[PDB]
C-alpha cells in the first residue's frame, strides 16, 4: 500500500511537470489567459514544486490579474496537500502530527 | 550475509536519484528579481539573462533628465543574483531529500546521509564547472551526459551532409532523460566514471552482459590455478613406488 | 599569445597573482600534482581519493574570481564583479571616470555591461577552477581506469556491481520514480 | 643608499625589494609582532615559527651590526623548509624505483577497495571544510554579499567585509583545531571553549549589522508600491529571513562535524 | 620558420580527416575562444 | 665509493622490496627526483654556509 | 561459458572512440590540455629535454606501465626486451618450483 501511495504520487507529479513543460514549450510567445496560469501555478504549489510556480505568481502579480481569492488560493496551496498525502500514507505511516513533523523537511 | 550487496543496491539507488535529479536541475531557468530586474541563471550558475520587467514603469526609478544610479542598480542586479542563485542551492536540498526519502522508507537509508554527509556546495551541477558543460556543443553534450547511439547518429549527419532565454542544456537534457532507467551505468557515478565505463558496452549504453561475464571468467581461472597450487604446498599426497638399488 | 605578449604583461599578471589570486594559486599538498608519471600511484592514495575531491570542491566554491567589461557601444561603462563559487556575485561596482558624455546611456545598456561583467567573472571562476582541480582529476583517470582489478568493481566483482545496477533500477521501476 | 644600489643592479645579492626607510619599519613590525595570515587556508594552517626574538630590541639598522642571529632568521627558515621539500621529494622516490614482490602485491588485490568502509570518508574535516559551512549561513551569505556595502564601491564597506572575514575564519581554524585535537580529552575541553569565543564574537558581529541594516533602512523609506514589484529588497528579504540562530548555541554537528 | 609551421599545418589536417569527432573539436574551440579571450576595439 | 659498487654490482634496496628494471617510467621518473632533489640539498647547505660565513661565526 | 568467449577488442579499441572516452571522463579539450606537466618538481619548459628518454605528452596515460615495471605493449624496445626479461625470469623462478 505505502508503494501503491508513492507510485500515484510520482504519476501525478509527473503529469504536472509534463503539463508545466508543454505550456513554457508550445507557448513561448503566445500568452496565456491568467487564470490557466493561476491554476497551474497552484497545481504546480500543491505538488511541492514551489519553485516552479513563483515566477508564474511574480508574472500574475505583475499584470495586477490576481484578486483577493486568488491570494488565499495560492498561499493555502504553498502548504502542499498533495505531497502531504504521500507523506501521510507513506513516511508518516499515518500519524496526523507526523505530517506537520515531517512537511517541515521538505 | 549479504550485507554488501542489500547496501550497494541502496547506494546506487541514491545515486541514480541524484543523477536524474542533477539533469533535471541543469535543464531549469532560475529567474530572481530585486527591483524589476530579471536575472536568469540556469542549474549551473551561469546569468543567461540580466534583463528589465516593463522598461516603461522602472525606468523613472533609476533616473535615466537626470544621471544614471548605478549604485540603486548594482545593488539590485547584485540582489537578483544572490537570490537566484540561492533557489538553485534549495533546488540541490530538495533533490537530495527526495533522493533520501525514496530510499530510507526501503533499505533505511539514513546512514547514507552520515556515510555522504553531502550539501549544496557539494551537490552537482558545481558552478565552478559549469564552462565545459554549458560551452559545449550539442555533440559534446551527449557524450558528457553518456548517450552513445544519440551521438553516434549526431556525429554522421557531421560527416555525409557536410538575451537567450533557454539554458544550454534544455536541449540535450529533455523531460525524458530524467528516468533513471535512462541513465548509464557509466554515468551514475562522476567520481568512478573512467573506469566504469569498462562494464558498458561499446556501441550502447546499457551494460554488456559478455564483457561482464568474461571480466569474471579470467579472474575465475587465475584464481583456481592459485587453489590448486596451494594444495600442492600445503598438504603433499601419497608418493608412488620404486625399486631401491 | 606570443612571447613578445607576455613579457609586456608578465609583471602586471604575477603581482595581481600574488595580492588577489593568491589563495588560487598557493600550493597545497592535498590538490597539486608533483608528477605526471608516478602521480596515480605514489602520490594519490585510492583510499584518499574521494576526500581530496571533496577537498577541491569545497576550497573553490569559497573562492573568489573577478571580471571587468567595457561597454562596446561607444559608451565608457565599465564594471567589475567578484563572483564567489556558488555562481552569486559579492561586488557590482560600475566606473563612470572613463565616460564624461553622460545622460546618454539608458538602462538597458547597463544591464547589459553588467551581464558582461557577471559572465567575464564567472568564466574566470571556472577557468581558475579548471586549473586548480585539473592534474588531480587527470591523475585520478590513470588511477581508475587502470585500477580497476583493485576496486570493488573490477574482475570478478564486476559482476555483482551490474547485477545491483540492474536490481536498482527494478526497485525505481516498481514504484513511478523510473515509469512514471 | 639607492644611489650606490642602482650603480650595480645585477649583483644577486640577499634582496629586500624596499627603500631605506621601509624596510626599517618593515622589520619593525616583523620582529616586534607577529604577521595576520588568518584568512589564507594553506599558510595558517600550516602556521609555524622556527626561532623567536623576545628579549632584544634595538635599531634595525644596527641591530645587524649588533646581533646578526635574529636579522637572519627568515632566509634561514626558508633553507630550512628549502631542505624538508627535497628530502620529501627524495623519500617520495624510493616508492618509484623500488617495489614489492609480485605474490605481495597480489595479496592487496583479494581484498579491494570499497567505498563504504575501505575509503577514507570524504566528509573528514578540513579547514575549507568549515569556511564552507559557515558561509552556508542564510544570514552570513546575506552580509557577505548584499547585507554590508560593497567592498570595492566605499572604504567603510571593505572595513565591515574585512571584519567579516576575520571573524569568519576565526570560527573556522578554531573548529579545525579542535577536530586534530579531538582523540585526546585534555585540549579537546580547551579548544571547545576556543571554539565558544570564536563563535560569539561572530555572533556579536552579525547581531551588530543585522541590527544595523534593518533600522537604517527604516530610515531611507524607498517607496515600491506604485511600482508594483515582487516585493524583494534588501529589508525585506532581510525581515523574511528567520530568526539569527547563534553558532555559540548550535553544537558540534551543526556547524560541521559528522554526527 | 615558415617550412615547419605548413608541416605542422598539414599535419594537423591529416589527422582532422581521419578522426571525424576530432573535426567536431575545432569548431568547439573556435567557439570556445570567442567567449574566454579578452576582446581588444 | 659505496653506492658505485653496490650500483655496478646490478648490471642498496631496502630489504622487502626489489629493483624495479631500467628504462622504466616509474624507475627513470624516480631516479630524476632522486638526482633534482640531491642537488637542492647541496645547494641548500652550501648557501646557508654563506650565512655563517658572512655572520662571522 | 558460451555467453563470455575470446576477445580482442578491449575497452577502447580505436582512437575515434578514445576521443569519445576522454570527454565522457569529465575533461574539456580547451582547458584539461592547457595545464602544465610537472615531471621532479620542475615543469616542462616550451618542449625542451636534455638527454631525457622519457615520452613527451602531457597525458598521464603515456606513462602507464604495470607494477614490476614492464610494458610489452607500446614500449620502447630497449623498455621492451627489459620488460619480456623480467617475466621470463619470474616465471622462470615459479614454474620450476
Amino acid at each position: 500500500e505505502r508503494e501503491a501511495h508513492m507510485r500515484s504520487f510520482n504519476i501525478s507529479r509527473a503529469s504536472v511537470l509534463q503539463r508545466l513543460e508543454q505550456l513554457s514549450g508550445d507557448r513561448k510567445q503566445e500568452s496565456l489567459p491568467p487564470h490557466v496560469r493561476l491554476d497551474l501555478a497552484v497545481r504546480l504549489a500543491q505538488h511541492g514544486l514551489y519553485q516552479q510556480a513563483t515566477p508564474i505568481v511574480d508574472e500574475l502579480h505583475h499584470q495586477k490579474a490576481l484578486h483577493a481569492g486568488h491570494y488565499a488560493l495560492l498561499i493555502n496551496a504553498l502548504a502542499c496537500p498533495r505531497l502531504g498525502q504521500r507523506i501521510l500514507h507513506c513516511d508518516a505511516q499515518c500519524d496526523p502530527a507526523l505530517t506537520y513533523k515531517l512537511l517541515g523537511d521538505e | 550475509s549479504f550485507r554488501y550487496t542489500n547496501n550497494l543496491i541502496g547506494a546506487l539507488k541514491h545515486r541514480l536519484l541524484l543523477e536524474s535529479s542533477y539533469r533535471e536541475i541543469a535543464s531549469r531557468k532560475f529567474i530572481g528579481n530585486c527591483r524589476g530586474v530579471e536575472v536568469v541563471c540556469s542549474g549551473y550558475g551561469t546569468v543567461l539573462a540580466v534583463q528589465l520587467t516593463d522598461k516603461a514603469v522602472w525606468e523613472s526609478f533609476y533616473r535615466k533628465t537626470g544621471s544614471l544610479d548605478l549604485d540603486k542598480l548594482a545593488e539590485s542586479i547584485k540582489t537578483a543574483l544572490w537570490d537566484a542563485t540561492r533557489k538553485i542551492r534549495s533546488a540541490k536540498e530538495a533533490a537530495l531529500h527526495r533522493s533520501l526519502s525514496h530510499n530510507t522508507r526501503m533499505r533505511a537509508s539514513a546512514d547514507l546521509k552520515h556515510w555522504y554527509e553531502e550539501d549544496a556546495n557539494t551537490l552537482r551541477p558545481l558552478a565552478f564547472e559549469a564552462l565545459k558543460h554549458e560551452a559545449a556543443t550539442p555533440w559534446m553534450q551527449l557524450v558528457q551526459h553518456g548517450k552513445k547511439e544519440e551521438a553516434a547518429a549526431l556525429l554522421k549527419e557531421f560527416e555525409q551532409k557536410g538575451n537567450r532565454e533557454q539554458p544550454p542544456l534544455a536541449s540535450t537534457l529533455k523531460a525524458e532523460d530524467s528516468n533513471p532507467a535512462t541513465i548509464p551505468i557509466g554515468s551514475v557515478h562522476p567520481l568512478f566514471t573512467p573506469a566504469l565505463v569498462q562494464i558498458e558496452e561499446a556501441g550502447g549504453g546499457s551494460v554488456s552482459n559478455e564483457a561482464v561475464c568474461r571480466a569474471q571468467l579470467w579472474e575465475l581461472s587465475r584464481d583456481e590455478q592459485l587453489f590448486w597450487e596451494r594444495v600442492e604446498l600445503i598438504r603433499k599426497g601419497q608418493v608412488a613406488s620404486i625399486g631401491s638399488s | 599569445a606570443d612571447e613578445s605578449e607576455w613579457a609586456t604583461a608578465r609583471r602586471s599578471v604575477l603581482d595581481h597573482a600574488m595580492q588577489h589570486e593568491r589563495e588560487w594559486w598557493f600550493p597545497n599538498e592535498m590538490l597539486d600534482v608533483k608528477d605526471v608519471v608516478t602521480g596515480s600511484t605514489n602520490g594519490l592514495t585510492p583510499q584518499m581519493y574521494p576526500a581530496a575531491v571533496r577537498y577541491g570542491v569545497e576550497l573553490c566554491t569559497v573562492l573568489t574570481a573577478e571580471g571587468k567589461f567595457v561597454d562596446e557601444r561607444g559608451s565608457g561603462l565599465s564594471a567589475r564583479c567578484v563572483v564567489n563559487g556558488t555562481g552569486a556575485a559579492e561586488s557590482v561596482v560600475f566606473d563612470t571616470a572613463n565616460c564624461n558624455g553622460t545622460n546618454t546611456t539608458s538602462v538597458e545598456d547597463a544591464l547589459r555591461v553588467a551581464h558582461g561583467a557577471l559572465r567575464s567573472a564567472q568564466d574566470r571562476h571556472n577557468t581558475l577552477a579548471a586549473f586548480r582541480l585539473g592534474p588531480l582529476s587527470k591523475q585520478s583517470q590513470v588511477l581508475l581506469f587502470c585500477g580497476v582489478n583493485a576496486y570493488e568493481f573490477g574482475g570478478k566483482y564486476a559482476r555483482t556491481y551490474a547485477y545491483a545496477f540492474e536490481k536498482a533500477k527494478k526497485e525505481l521501476e516498481a514504484t513511478a520514480a523510473s515509469g512514471f | 643608499a639607492e644611489k650606490r644600489g642602482h650603480l650595480l643592479p645585477s649583483l644577486p645579492r640577499n634582496t629586500a625589494t624596499s627603500i631605506d626607510a621601509r624596510a626599517q619599519d618593515i622589520r619593525r613590525l616583523q620582529q616586534k609582532h607577529h604577521r595576520d595570515d588568518i584568512v589564507s587556508f594553506q599558510k595558517l594552517l600550516r602556521s609555524t615559527h622556527a626561532e623567536d626574538s623576545p628579549s632584544a630590541f634595538s635599531s634595525y639598522s644596527d641591530w645587524s651590526y649588533f646581533n646578526p642571529r635574529a636579522v637572519r632568521a627568515e632566509e634561514r627558515d626558508r633553507l630550512t623548509r628549502k631542505a624538508v621539500e627535497a628530502l620529501k621529494l627524495y623519500d617520495s622516490a624510493t616508492n618509484d624505483i623500488y617495489r614489492h614482490s609480485f605474490e605481495d602485491v597480489q595479496a592487496c588485490h583479494t581484498q579491494r577497495v570499497t567505498e563504504r568502509d575501505r575509503t577514507m570518508p570524504p566528509y573528514l574535516p578540513t579547514l575549507p571544510h568549515f569556511v564552507a559551512i559557515i558561509k552556508k549561513d542564510p544570514h552570513i551569505s546575506f552580509l557577505l554579499h548584499i547585507g554590508l556595502p560593497d567592498r570595492n564601491s566605499s572604504e567603510e564597506g571593505s572595513a565591515k567585509h574585512k571584519e567579516l572575514e576575520k571573524r569568519i575564519y576565526y570560527l573556522a581554524r578554531a573548529l579545525y583545531h579542535t577536530a586534530l585535537e579531538y582523540h585526546n580529552e585534555t585540549v579537546r575541553r580547551v579548544n571547545r571553549q576556543k571554539v565558544n569565543v570564536a563563535a560569539s564574537l561572530l555572533d556579536n558581529f552579525v547581531e551588530q549589522e543585522w541590527t544595523t541594516i534593518l533600522r537604517d533602512k527604516h530610515d531611507v523609506t524607498d517607496v515600491t508600491k506604485t511600482l508594483n514589484d515582487t516585493q524583494n529588497d534588501k529589508k525585506q528579504l532581510a525581515r523574511r529571513l528567520g530568526r539569527y540562530m547563534l553558532f555559540a548555541n548550535r553544537s558540534l554537528d551543526d556547524t560541521g562535524f559528522p554526527t | 620558420r615558415n617550412e615547419i609551421v605548413e608541416a605542422k599545418k598539414k599535419q594537423v589536417e591529416e589527422v582532422v580527416r581521419t578522426v571525424p569527432s576530432l573535426a567536431h573539436l575545432h569548431q568547439y574551440a573556435t567557439s570556445l575562444y570567442s567567449r574566454i579571450e579578452e576582446r581588444v576595439a | 665509493d659505496a653506492r658505485a659498487v653496490a650500483e655496478k654490482k646490478f648490471n642498496a634496496p631496502p630489504p622487502g622490496m626489489f629493483l624495479r628494471p631500467a628504462h622504466s617510467f616509474r624507475r627513470l621518473a624516480g631516479e630524476l627526483k632522486r638526482r633534482r632533489a640531491q642537488s637542492i640539498l647541496d645547494e641548500v647547505a652550501r648557501a646557508q654556509g654563506m650565512l655563517d660565513l658572512f655572520e662571522r661565526q | 561459458e558460451r555467453r563470455a568467449l575470446w576477445a580482442e577488442v578491449g575497452p577502447i579499441s580505436d582512437v575515434g572512440s578514445a576521443v569519445t572516452a576522454w570527454i565522457r571522463f569529465g575533461n574539456d579539450p580547451v582547458l584539461h590540455t592547457a595545464v602544465p606537466t610537472m615531471l621532479g618538481g620542475k615543469f616542462r619548459n616550451q618542449q625542451r629535454e636534455k638527454e631525457s628518454l622519457l615520452p613527451n605528452s602531457s597525458s598521464p596515460f603515456a606513462y602507464v606501465e604495470d607494477y614490476m615495471g614492464t610494458n610489452l605493449v607500446f614500449g620502447s624496445p630497449v623498455h621492451a626486451k627489459e620488460s619480456a626479461a623480467v617475466w621470463a625470469t619470474y616465471f622462470e623462478r615459479r614454474y620450476a618450483s
